[PDB]
RNA sequence: CCGAUAGUGAACCAGUACCGUGAGGGAAAGGUGAAAAGCACCCCGGAAGGGGAGUGAAACAGUUCCUGAAACCGUGUGCCUACAAGUAGUUAGAGCCCGUUAAUGGGUGAUAGCGUGCCUUUUGUAGAAUGAACCGGCGAGUUACGAUUUGUUGCAAGGUUAA
RNA sequence: UACUCGGGAGUCAGACUGCGAGUGAUAAGAUCCGUAGUCGAAAGGGAAACAGCCCAGACCACCAGUUAAGGUCCCCAAAUA
RNA sequence: AGGUUCGUGGUAGGAGAGCGUUCUAAGGGCGGUGAAGUCAGACCGGAAGGACUGGUGGAGCGCUUAGAAGUGAGAAUGCCG
């Protein structure tokens, strides 16, 4: 028997012309261009989801440092004097602390000062 | 998740004077980049501005060591066949200490929309005297 | 008055009645799990740990087990025919902040 | 001599900004109140400065 | 509340139309008409046709008053294509576009 | 007649070349790159 | 076995229209409704074309008339945009506007980080090497008869029929 | 791991870098061998950018930690040690 | 069925398991109280893909187990519109 090909070609592409909603011109009408656009996405969110944890940290560090300098002290001095005391609260937490909570970041900063 | 980002005009800025007299032109720049940029308060987010407003006075004082004074170099283009012009760092402290003090602190800024907001925040005087006493500025040492 | 506690190989700022999510937990809905690796307890009074703070612990009631909006993993490279097509749906557990100890 | 690319949309609809026409200097006649331009005779009435023409 | 009035398959480029029926646009009905009456363009007579007959249908068939219209909305469309041909040199022929229009009008009061 | 199976590794499913490239005989479905062995008819005699 | 780009070149006044001095080459083009009941009459207009009224289950079925995708052309509007250097996204993110197959929801996005299309052919291509204006349909390892190897089933020193 | 027997292949244009030679001028991102590496067919970090150099091999997710080469005045994370 | 250990970059290429399309046979169904097709959605699966709800449409179409193929297009200065 002959299958003639109906249905199935315009489901596939109408579903990457939308998976393209939002883009510039061409690139939300015509599917050549869409999927080129589409495939360009996918790669481009697989790298940055590694780049995200890595921007974060470097954020938390800058905030840690600009606290610690009104201590009197280095972002390098305040953690290894953390480490020598046994102290292991992450980045996220010290940052946090140091915006929010600011005199519970000065106790912990005396604590390493102390260590040191 | 949850973590802190400051948001336009939250972030209370201040206004500072800092005297440039025998301070090397490097230096002074690299101290005063990091305090418009906003790195010295715990709430700095690099996509707004929380960095503070600087004056610079004395600007004519500002040192150069070995000979910086004859021997450094600024160049301009036109965009002209063979418009080049040549200006050396003494002669401008002589002449136009505000000029210096402004490209060296630029230099050393983000290239971005930001950057060039955060180049309005300074204000460069050769003499002792500024113009905003209306701002109630405050002495800020090095 | 709040606690820091670590969980899920990482750490996470806690205070009562507080709605949390977190990696996948053993516990039917509607269970009590304590969590024993505190950290810091602040308020007024700072407790902190080396590395943990001495019979201290918390107290949460599981709300839900569930697995995340789902996500699209996608690679490519370009001029050599090759293409990678994944889907992934991340489990997570829900909880509500009984009591700090 | 030859374009090297299509052209899009929006540069097109760019380039049409200015090619509108102006609206017509009219103003109603002081005899029968019907439309006229300024400067010609009424096709209405056949006045002029208030004379037959 | 509202009449309308359509000109279908009208031998005339939409371009050329809708330059005119651009500046008819929310305004009142005798100010159009006369705005119409004094642009010097081909369009202008076939536009100033289909406003008034959505004026005097609305008149007749809904009892609007005919001195407080306004144009609501003025569009031009697209019809079929005539496809014709122009002998170039050298031997060839190069395609020509004789286009139609769909020209609607609609008019209401304030 | 509704519930018919055949003893079981007795029919395999054919394979088929040229349907992209996600099943491994993709582009060049199995050939290699331009030679006479790559061509329609090609190849030598027997010996 | 095909189902109107298929099946005959030809489902329709087709070896016709058209091209060529000639021998010769050689198309496109199916579908109102169950029934013409195919819109009396009024209104704008020279007409074409409309708006009512009427027929019908349906007129958004009105004599290229079942359905009616995309390119492409318009009208309206929620958010952004006139100091900015952009393979046009992605990650972070205010502000404004909504309210779903109800779930760590939807639209738009000031500003910040990162980021040289796809294919082919190559030692090596973002390539200033090749191909594609865009959208749609069509378009490439098959069948017959032999050989060999693997799997399965029946019988087994036997097994098997061809015409 | 090795070997033996059987079914199915693709490949026969290679490149640079270090070391040992020829040719060349003790030239060439030259040419031709031997030996090891990387690319080819390998993303990530560093050399500003930069197949072949240095570090190191991406099953998926996380707003967790420690290190390598390279770095710590500002652009730009970390010592104006 | 459960453990323990070691693994899971990849071109030419080898091996395996599947998705979807048209038709046939049997079983069992849906449908004018609205089929296929078409449009729109913030749903489900590891992928190819699959449902549900509403608009349009106006008469046919799924599911299960097997079988057979004119069997899946983004590129051919491809053919036709
Ligand atoms: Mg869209
Ligand atoms: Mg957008
Ligand atoms: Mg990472
Ligand atoms: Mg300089
Ligand atoms: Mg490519
Ligand atoms: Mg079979
Ligand atoms: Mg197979
Ligand atoms: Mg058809
Ligand atoms: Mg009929
Ligand atoms: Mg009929
Ligand atoms: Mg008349
Ligand atoms: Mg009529
Ligand atoms: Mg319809
Ligand atoms: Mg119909
Ligand atoms: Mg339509
Ligand atoms: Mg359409
Ligand atoms: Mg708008
Ligand atoms: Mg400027
Ligand atoms: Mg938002
Ligand atoms: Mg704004
Ligand atoms: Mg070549
Ligand atoms: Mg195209
Ligand atoms: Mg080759
Ligand atoms: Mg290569
Ligand atoms: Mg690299
Ligand atoms: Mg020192
Ligand atoms: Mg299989
Ligand atoms: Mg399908
Ligand atoms: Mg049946
Ligand atoms: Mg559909
Ligand atoms: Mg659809
Ligand atoms: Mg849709
Ligand atoms: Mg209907
Ligand atoms: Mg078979
Ligand atoms: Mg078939
Ligand atoms: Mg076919
Ligand atoms: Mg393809
Ligand atoms: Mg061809
Ligand atoms: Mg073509
Ligand atoms: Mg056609
Ligand atoms: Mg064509
Ligand atoms: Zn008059």
């Amino acid at each position: 028997p002959r299958v003639k090909g109906g249905t199935v070609t315009r489901k596939r592409r109408k579903k990457i012309v939308k998976l393209a909603k939002g883009y510039y011109g061409s690139k939300h009408l015509l599917f050549k261009v869409a999927n080129q656009a589409v495939m360009k996405s996918y790669q481009y969110a697989y790298r940055d989801r590694r780049q995200k944890k890595r921007d974060f940290r470097r954020l938390w560090i800058a905030r840690i440092n600009a606290a610690a300098r009104m201590q009197d002290l280095s972002y390098s001095k305040l953690m290894h004097g953390l480490k020598l005391a046994g102290i292991d609260i992450n980045r996220k937490m010290l940052a946090d602390l140091a915006v929010n909570d600011i005199a519970s970041f000065n106790t912990l900063a005396d604590s390493a000062k102390k260590a040191l | 998740r949850t973590t802190y980002m400051a948001k336009p005009g939250e972030v209370e800025r201040k206004w500072y004077v800092i005297d440039a007299t025998g301070v090397s032109l490097g230096r002074l720049s690299s101290e005063v980049a990091s305090i418009l940029r906003g790195k010295n308060k715990p709430q700095f987010t690099p996509h707004i501005d929380t960095g503070d407003f600087v004056i610079i006075i004395n600007a004519g004082k500002i040192g150069l060591t070995g000979k910086k004074a004859t021997d450094k170099i600024y160049y301009r283009h036109s965009q002209y066949p063979g418009g080049l012009k040549s200006r050396t760092a003494g002669e401008m402290r002589t002449n136009n200490p505000e000029k210096l003090l402004e490209l060296s602190i630029k230099g050393m800024l983000p290239k971005n929309s930001l950057g060039r907001q955060l180049f309005k925040k300074l204000h460069v005087y050769g003499g002792s005297e500024h113009e905003h006493a209306a701002q109630k500025p405050e002495v800020y040492e090095l | 008055m709040y606690a820091i506690i670590e969980t899920g190989g990482k750490q996470i700022k806690v205070e009562a009645g507080q709605e949390i999510y977190v990696e996948k937990l053993a516990g039917e809905v509607g269970d009590v799990v304590t969590f024993d690796k505190v950290l810091f307890v602040g308020g007024d009074s700072a407790k902190v740990g080396v590395p943990f703070v001495d019979g201290a612990t918390v107290t949460a009631k599981v709300e839900k087990q569930g697995r995340a909006k789902k996500l699209t993993v996608y690679k490519y490279k370009p001029k050599k025919n090759y293409h990678k097509k994944q889907g992934h749906r991340q489990p997570y557990t829900k909880l509500t902040i009984d009591a700090i100890n | 001599a030859v374009p090297f690319r299509r052209t899009s949309k929006a540069k097109k609809r760019k380039r049409r900004t200015h090619v509108k026409l102006q609206l017509p200097g009219m103003n109603e006649c002081s005899n029968c109140g019907e439309y006229r331009l300024s400067h010609h005779v009424c096709p209405e009435c056949g006045q002029y400065d208030g004379k037959d023409v | 509340t509202s009449a309308k009035a359509v000109a279908k398959t009208v031998r005339i480029a939409p371009r050329k139309a809708r330059i005119v029926i651009d500046l008819i646009r929310g305004k009142q009905v005798g100010e159009a008409i006369a705005i119409l009456k004094y642009t010097p363009r081909s369009a202008s007579p076939i536009i100033e046709k289909v406003l008034k007959s959505a004026i005097a249908n609305a008149e007749h068939n809904y009892d609007l008053d005919i001195n407080n219209l306004v144009v609501e909305e003025a569009f031009v469309d697209e019809g079929p294509t005539l496809k014709r041909f122009r002998p170039r040199a050298q031997g060839r022929a190069s395609a020509i576009n004789k286009r139609t229009s769909h020209i609607t009008v609609v008019v209401s009061e304030v | 007649l509704h519930e018919l199976k055949p003893s079981e590794g007795s029919r395999k499913e054919r394979n088929r070349v040229g349907r992209g490239t996600g099943s491994g005989n993709g582009k060049t479905s199995g050939r290699g790159h331009k030679g006479q062995k790559a061509r329609s008819g090609g190849g030598v005699r027997l010996g």
